[PDB]
């Protein structure tokens, strides 16, 4: 928006208004992953520390 | 489930002892020939009577 400007009576001229302005935009994304495994050599014979 | 050799965070399983005892022989004791004569002094005396 602007500032009004004065005119003259008889003249009959006036003052108009600018159009508005629109856009668009784009966004692309993360991401991620975590991979892990089980394995019964993990198990077998290992003692649970803390206990004999 | 005692432990492992050569590491404390392993279990091996104690499956038990070998007892390996002396033999004794027992044969003349068990005959039972001799017969206890309990006395008091550390020394005895017999007599020997022959009619011949």
């Amino acid at each position: 928006i602007s500032l009004l400007d004065a005119v003259d009576r008889t003249s009959r001229k006036a003052e108009t208004s600018a159009p508005e302005r629109v856009r668009q935009i784009s966004f692309p994304m993360m991401y991620f992953k975590e991979v892990e495994s089980i394995t019964p050599d993990e198990i077998q014979g290992v003692r649970q520390p803390g206990t004999a | 489930l005692t432990n492992s050799e050569k590491s404390r965070f392993f279990l091996a399983d104690l499956t038990g002892e070998v007892q390996s005892i002396p033999n004794t022989y027992g044969y003349i004791s068990g005959l039972g020939l001799f017969r206890s004569a309990p006395q008091t002094q550390t020394t005895f005396l017999m007599d020997l009577t022959d009619w011949d």
